[PDB]
């Protein structure tokens, strides 16, 4: 699919180029990354009897057997998140962006803090009923916006943000997840793969903004992959939404909440065979449709 | 130690039933894709049995790796969700041929999971709209004898109904 | 300590400036690095009973209790390796380097490969008695020398060198160590700390070369810290000596082997209370003295 | 499970003895600073017992963390190297006060380690040049009764001599009022 001669005022072509390069280097940076491989090797060996491990170490295929499964998972995840639209989707995205509510004056930090806090509470009964919890998240949000404003985003800011969004937690908790975790039939990246690609997503957020790539589309993609990678032990959902909404609000767009209950499980791979799967570009389109409704 | 290995499709509840059994609490938050192997003391007739519990990754990606954990298995738990017809079909198409090829002469139980969902309005509405239905114990029992399983048992990790009995039967299956 | 008015033709001042910057950012880059902290948190909790963890979870100081021990270890290591010489030592290093055996004729790759292989064998009975093993290591050295030749060092090159230096291992082995390891009363870095500073040592090696910093001194420091960090499950000693000797032979210096049996345990912290401890600059001085003896009568 | 916690100074060989006992092999290469806690079945007089073995980090760096592993301990192993008098002195100065403060009713064994080195000419010559000598069973047994240890046992992780008995006695200590 060549996009060279398509109508484009969103710099979708610059975005796709960015994605092509990351995808081309994905095997090198992730699949062949030795820390990731060691992680896979250790995970796999845990269930294998030691005497069987001793036997297998004599066989040339052992390392690949150890790393095959983990690698296929990351490839499936990367396949799902890599933005590569059809010509139709390309054109539809050009259309949708024009229908998006967009203020010409950008609201101040305190107003953003409130809109992002309200967006978080909108999908959570627990935050709606617990003012102390809501106020804590408000503080973390204000703190994040404060430190990220007019600066390159860093992994450190996100770590601080994630921790701030985990207030009822107790002391001494792990920040990042220590093992492959799941819930609601979800497939997430491994801990190490998630760390590698969190750093990549950060750089993507900084690069896309510099190239003036359409923020609503940047927001959509960031939402999907941060949730797919899910690097942290807890609060990956809140964290992704705060970051995406900084991206949207910076451009004058309204805040995003969630997809429908029927579409959400399609945005990342699932352990359940029956659940439908949505491409990255299909996720972007739906994201834009949801975002366009926010005025009403 | 009696080694018990849990197999079956993704999302049938393999991990949640192991955790619910060992902790007496159904996990509500994040859960490991694969529960770390854990030993437990089980009392049968006033005698303690040490039961080694092994979880697995059910998805096809881990097909090459999975059998490596099978050596010296004493009993298999082949799990399907009673509200997932596809997971039930894979019992016959994949799981029992897998364990008979990769771990012959090893007894296995047929385990129906998530039986609480047979009373869930949303689950049953969906099945009926797709012209499907939950697996009844009777067609599961037939499958069990067809495939030469020791027996069919079923449980719910959420309510823990039948959950204790599953691992009681697994030990018997390994002792017989 | 001020070196501004001292004689220096080794760009030792540039090296000291480089060490000042890394040491300054050590707390931020290592002690406050969240991956390192999480690693420490998980290590500490493994032994703690579930109920005690829960009763400790309400305490503001719980995280620090979890991590303080691990941080003190990294700090002790950083203190041992950080180069900050006294005026006198600065001067002795200047003098000692002039005494080093140094050739101007550039050895070729196979010659360097052989010299580095013999160096490895010189302190290893196993390598001496096992030609299959010696030949395998020689291949690994040749590959590393040919890949790093004329290029900036990378962590990837090191990963491949380390793997090449571990031929008798079997399949499916972890490259990096997965836990705190020790042998012979040695104190090494934690797995995550060792990775972080492995990366910093690579940058350091490349920076030092670009700034024209005396390679014999670079080699000394690299020898100490790579061994102190010991990121890999195995072969950290062999790997360190190959990288160090590439640095030395490229400069026309002889190959380094080991320190004496007495001095070697003084170059990194020990779990044995009685074992003496040498400063980084004292290790450099001793390193240079050993290197100067390389062609001698005692040899 | 009978919980056995191994304590003592660094380099006395706490980790190696646990590995040597559980694997039947003396580890000769790298070794964990702290052995992951491990459970083993021990037969005492026809009866089976589950011994839960815990390693510790003895250094001062871990003074505040280490005791958090002490809860529900059934028996302690206070180790010292018989060729390291400073580790022997720390038995009285540090280790027994520490465990009696956290677990005052929990029994403990005094354990001499690396006894193979008493027959190591290099080792004794190096102690003698420092005007020191290996710990004798006589003085160790005195210490054990002065500090109210259940008894003194000694072993070599390298030769496995006395090693099995150490943990047999550890279990017997734990099955008491
Ligand atoms: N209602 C109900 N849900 C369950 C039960 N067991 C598991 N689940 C749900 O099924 C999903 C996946 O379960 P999981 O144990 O991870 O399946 P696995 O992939 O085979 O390990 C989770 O969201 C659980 O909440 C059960 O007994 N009843
Ligand atoms: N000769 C001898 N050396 C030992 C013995 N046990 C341990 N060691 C050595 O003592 C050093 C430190 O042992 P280690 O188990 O790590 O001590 P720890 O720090 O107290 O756990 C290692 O070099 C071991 O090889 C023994 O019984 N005999
Ligand atoms: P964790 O609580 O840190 O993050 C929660 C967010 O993860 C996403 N999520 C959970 N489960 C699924 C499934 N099955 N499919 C897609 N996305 C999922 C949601 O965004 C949560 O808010
Ligand atoms: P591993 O076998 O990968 O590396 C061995 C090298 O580590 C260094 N080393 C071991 N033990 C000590 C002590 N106690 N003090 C200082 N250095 C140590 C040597 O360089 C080994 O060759
Ligand atoms: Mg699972
Ligand atoms: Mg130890």
């Amino acid at each position: 699919v060549n996009y060279q001669d398509l109508e484009d005022n969103l710099n979708l072509k610059g975005l796709i180029s960015l994605e092509d390069d990351r995808n081309a280097n994905f095997e090198s940076n992730v699949l062949k990354n030795e820390k990731f491989l060691d992680e896979a090797r250790e995970i796999s060996k845990k269930s294998i009897p030691e005497a069987t491990v001793k036997q297998m170490s004599h066989l040339p295929e052992f390392d690949d057997i150890l790393t095959e499964g983990a690698k296929k998972v990351e490839s499936r995840i990367n396949k799902a998140i890599t933005f590569r639209p059809s010509v139709e989707e390309f054109s539809e995205i050009q259309d949708l962006v024009k229908t998006l509510p967009k203020t010409k004056v950008i609201e101040d930090l305190s107003t953003k803090t409130n809109e992002i806090t309200e967006a978080l509470a909108a999908t959570s009964k627990t935050i709606q009923r617990t003012p102390e919890l809501k106020e804590q998240l408000k503080t973390a949000i204000e703190d994040f916006l404060q430190n990220s404003q007019g600066k390159p985003l860093t992994v450190q800011m996100i770590e601080n943000l994630n921790h701030g969004l985990r207030p009822d937690e107790g002391e001494g908790r792990l920040l990042y997840k220590k093992e492959n975790l799941t819930k609601e039939n979800a497939v997430f990246s491994s801990p190490e793969a998630a760390k590698i690609q969190l750093a990549e997503t950060v750089d993507f957020i900084n690069r896309a903004k510099n190239e003036g790539i359409e923020p609503s589309v940047v927001g959509a993609l960031v939402y999907q992959r941060l949730i797919a990678y899910a690097p942290f032990a807890e609060g990956n959902g809140r964290m992704a939404r705060v970051i995406v909404n900084k991206i949207l609000l910076d451009a004058g767009y309204p805040a995003f909440t969630k997809f429908s209950d029927e579409f959400e499980p399609q945005i990342i791979p699932q352990t359940k065979a029956s659940t439908k799967s949505a491409t990255s570009s299909e996720v972007v389109v739906e994201f834009l449709k949801e975002l366009a409704k926010k005025g009403s | 130690t009696i080694k018990c290995v849990v197999v079956g499709d993704g999302a049938v509840g393999k991990t949640c039933l192991l955790i619910s059994y060992t902790t007496n609490k159904f996990p509500s938050e994040y859960v490991p894709t694969v529960f770390d192997n854990y030993a437990v003391t089980v009392m049968i007739g006033g005698e303690p049995y040490t039961l080694g519990l092994f979880d697995t990754a059910g998805q096809e990606d881990y097909d090459r790796l999975r059998p490596l954990s099978y050596p010296q298995t004493d009993v298999f738990l082949v799990c399907f969700s009673v509200v997932s017809p596809s997971s039930f079909e894979n019992v016959k198409e994949k799981w029992v041929p897998e364990i008979t090829h990769h771990c012959p002469k090893t007894p296995f139980l047929l385990v129906g999971t998530q039986i609480d969902l047979r009373d869930d309005p949303s689950t049953i509405e969906k099945l009926a709209k797709n012209k499907q239905k939950p697996i009844t114990p009777e067609t599961a029992e037939k499958l069990a004898r067809d495939l030469k399983a020791v027996k069919y048992v079923e449980c719910s990790a959420l309510t823990q109904k039948g959950l204790k009995n599953v691992f009681d039967e697994a030990i018997l299956a390994a002792l017989e």
